[PDB]
């Protein structure tokens, strides 16, 4: 169908918008994400923003949309960021594979953290994100 | 157990083929049933292995008399009905793998981007278009027409003649299996006489005549003819009277973008010629493309490089050069730099086999 | 239209009378109090448009907004309305979003997609309806852009100013459009100027470019890099001032040569 409706209303530019049209975007964002895209800089903008309401749930949207293009990392850096909308006590097929990229990502810099110095793991000083 | 599981997929895969027009009384009536076999994630129950016992075609052949506002007769005027299967087919696309499994890939991915063209945007199309390029040893011979034959049809719209031009030509290639002896086969037909009129011209139909019906066949001579003699008054009215025909493929846009180069190629038939060229002489020629408006069609034929002279409007006489030619413009070159990866490319395949 | 004492019936009523400028500061806390529930939407439950909290509010609210839009000058706001409103008519919902009004709105959708400078969007809008030949037709206001995108299509200068000026809704709201378009032809015809020249006539410039003022013509052909005297425009001949040109960037022999040299690098590594 079309996206393009949602998309409108984002750009009125209010707190009441941001948050329907993400309450929206969560639904269909997968098959309408093409349309999304390129609204993707507004959305990671309202990210490290707060100036309307909507941050945790725009870098969740983000995470779903950055999975859809095929950008696996550029994914997780904002499933993680969703923070508290984000949990791995529940599962779809979406959940399954950015968890799994989200260990790749935590084995590749555990890699080289090692060698750099062979008690790393005895404190966080990697990501708290990713170790949590 | 499991070789039951196994059984009970191909007896329900089984029940949806026989429910079709294909094998049973008409499609429509039958509909309901067909959609409830698919619908309640049986589907999905299917993935012992990928879809490729049932097929894009047939998904394709359900899903439309469910919905189009013409066989489903406004049934409903909302598209809830392809946005749940649209969704569900782009949840397999995730799941689905590219490097050997790409039997259900290609499928979902053909199925997805016929309801663009079907009703859609030319602007979401980009993101489909990239994703869709996967081996083409995986899928049926069938399959392989069809796949072609909806990505020559999308190219078009972009105006890459030339992709589609290839696409095409490779789509309808002997036939080993149906659907390149029939009605799929004047359908590719069609779009691929409609892509060599916007490339400049299509003169041969010496393969047409035989792999199309009579009814189609006139329409393709007086279009030939109208282009070759550059008259814009036999054109007009050949889409006039094969109105039903354009329609009919939902594209009476093809009418708007080609009529452009028909008068084009009237004000290039008669060449550059002589070093200086006389108003009137042009004048004549110009006249029958319009003829209010000499000076403005030829300056617009500068520009757009359908010409290129040189004017004077305060003596208004036209200079030409006349090159017909053909030193070298890298020419070599670029035959060079195409046949390394001529040979390559041809060449890999050929070895895997 | 007058109040009932409702959001949409005052805005109704509020536009009717002028009053514009007033619109585009209602328009956001009317959007706002919707915005908050299940609105802004046909939904998802719609099966007829007789009762509420569906399509006959934000259609209401939808074809007011884009005139307003045009009124204040607004072409931005004008496309988030647009965005809305085209779908709502038909493209997962309905047949109908759009009553008298519609041949107005439309006729500015078509306008709007040309002035963007996409002869290609123009044609793809077409298609998606499958409506298309009845209503370019049979409406007024419709066949004024089908006929300026025609005009587009064949060449014509002189036949494109010449639809714009005489029309009815020139003088209304297609005047907005006025400025973008002509940008896009006052381009066209530079480009040819200087290309297709060698000498020509101030007074010819003029006329063809279709100025309205003598001197403004004299600043456009300074403008471009065309050096004048006296009732004549010349050119620096044909590779110049305001084709690419007058602006110095381009001319080379490394690209070619690069390519060359790795074809050469990559034909030896796969011989041995």
């Amino acid at each position: 169908t079309t996206a393009a409706p949602l998309l409108a209303l984002l750009r009125e530019n209010q707190d009441s918008v941001k948050t329907y049209a993400l309450e929206s975007i969560n639904n269909v964002v997968d098959q309408l994400w093409s349309e999304i895209s390129n609204e993707l800089p507004d959305i990671e903008a309202l990210y490290d923003d707060d100036t309307f309401s909507d941050r945790e749930m725009a870098a969740l949207i983000a995470s779903k949309v950055y999975y859809n293009l095929g950008e696996y990392e550029s994914a997780v850096k904002y499933a993680l960021a969703a923070k508290d909308r984000f949990d791995i006590d529940e599962k779809s097929q979406f959940v399954e594979t950015i968890v799994s990229k989200s260990i790749e990502m935590y084995v590749q810099e555990a890699s080289k953290q090692y060698t750099k110095d062979e008690q790393f793991y005895t404190k966080d000083i990697i990501d708290p994100k990713l170790t949590s | 157990k499991t070789i039951e599981v196994t059984a009970e997929i191909n007896c329900f895969m089984h029940l949806l083929v026989q429910l079709f027009l294909w094998d049973s009384k008409e499609l429509e009536q039958l509909v309901e049933f067909n959609r409830k076999v698919v619908i309640p994630n049986l589907l999905c129950y299917y993935n012992l292995r990928s879809l490729n016992l049932i097929n894009a075609k047939l998904w394709f052949y359900i899903y439309l008399s469910h919905e189009t506002l013409a066989r489903s007769s406004e049934e409903i005027n909302s598209d809830n009905q392809n946005i749940i299967l649209r969704s569900t087919m782009m949840k397999f696309l995730k799941i689905a793998s590219l490097k050997h499994d790409n039997e259900t890939k290609a499928m979902l991915i053909n199925l997805i981007l016929r309801d663009f063209l079907n009703n859609g945007e030319v602007d979401s199309a980009s993101d489909f278009i990239s994703k869709l390029e996967y081996p083409h040893t995986d899928v049926s011979s069938s399959l392989e027409a069809r796949y072609f034959f909806y990505l020559s049809k999308i190219n078009a719209i972009q105006l890459d003649y030339s992709t589609a031009n290839e696409y095409i030509i490779a789509a309808i290639r002997k036939a080993p299996h149906n659907s390149k002896s029939l009605g799929f086969l004047q359908q590719s037909n069609k779009l691929h006489c409609c892509i060599q009129l916007l490339m400049g011209d299509i003169p041969e139909l010496s393969f047409f005549h035989q792999s199309n019906m009579q009814k189609s066949l006139l329409p393709y001579y007086h279009l030939t003819k109208a282009v070759k003699l550059g008259d814009l008054k036999k054109f007009t009215s050949t889409i006039t009277k094969y109105k039903q025909l354009l329609l009919k493929d939902d594209t009476y846009q093809l009418c708007v973008r080609l009529r452009s180069n028909v008068i084009k190629t009237g004000i290039r038939i008669i060449s550059l010629t002589y070093k200086k060229i006389s108003l009137r002489d042009i004048c004549l020629k110009l006249n029958l493309d319009s003829e209010q408006t000499v000076e403005y069609m030829v300056s617009r034929a500068i520009r757009d490089g359908v010409i290129e002279a040189k004017i004077n409007h305060e003596d208004g006489f036209i200079e030409t050069t006349e090159l017909l030619n053909i030193y070298d413009s890298e020419d070599p070159q670029q035959v060079f730099d195409e046949r390394i990866k001529f040979a390559n490319q041809l060449h890999d395949e050929y070895l895997v086999s | 239209m007058p109040s009932l004492a409702e959001l949409t019936k005052s805005l109704s009523i509020a536009f009717e009378n002028g009053d514009y400028a007033a619109c585009e500061k209602l328009l956001p806390p009317i959007k706002i109090e919707l915005i908050k529930n299940n609105l802004l939407i046909p939904d998802l439950s719609i099966q007829n448009d007789i009762y509420l909290n569906d399509l006959m509010i934000t259609k209401r609210i939808l074809e007011v907004g884009a005139l307003a839009s045009i009124q204040t000058f607004n072409f931005d706001s004008f496309e988030n309305y647009f965005n809305q409103l085209k779908p709502y008519y038909f493209s997962n919902n309905h047949k109908l979003s759009e009553s008298d009004k519609k041949s107005k709105l439309i006729s500015l959708y078509l306008l709007n997609l040309l002035s963007q400078n996409n002869t290609t969007k123009f044609h793809s809008e077409l298609q998606y309806l499958d409506k298309h030949i009845k209503n370019l037709e049979d409406d007024s206001l419709l066949s004024y852009p089908i006929k300026l995108d025609r005009w587009l299509m064949e060449g014509s200068y002189q036949k494109a100013w010449d639809l714009l000026q005489s029309g009815s809704q020139n003088i209304s709201e297609f005047d907005s459009f006025t400025d973008i378009l002509k940008s896009a032809i006052r381009d066209e015809i530079a480009k040819n100027t200087e290309l297709s020249y060698d000498f020509l006539p101030l007074s010819n410039i003029k006329a063809l470019l279709f100025f309205n003022n003598e001197k403004e013509t004299e600043k456009f052909a300074l403008e471009r890099n065309w050096p004048i005297v006296n009732s004549k425009v010349y050119f620096n001949n044909q590779s110049k001032e305001k084709a690419d040109y007058e602006d110095e960037m381009m001319h080379e022999e490394d690209q070619k040569t690069n390519i060359i040299e790795k074809a050469m690098d990559y034909a030896i590594s796969i011989e041995n």
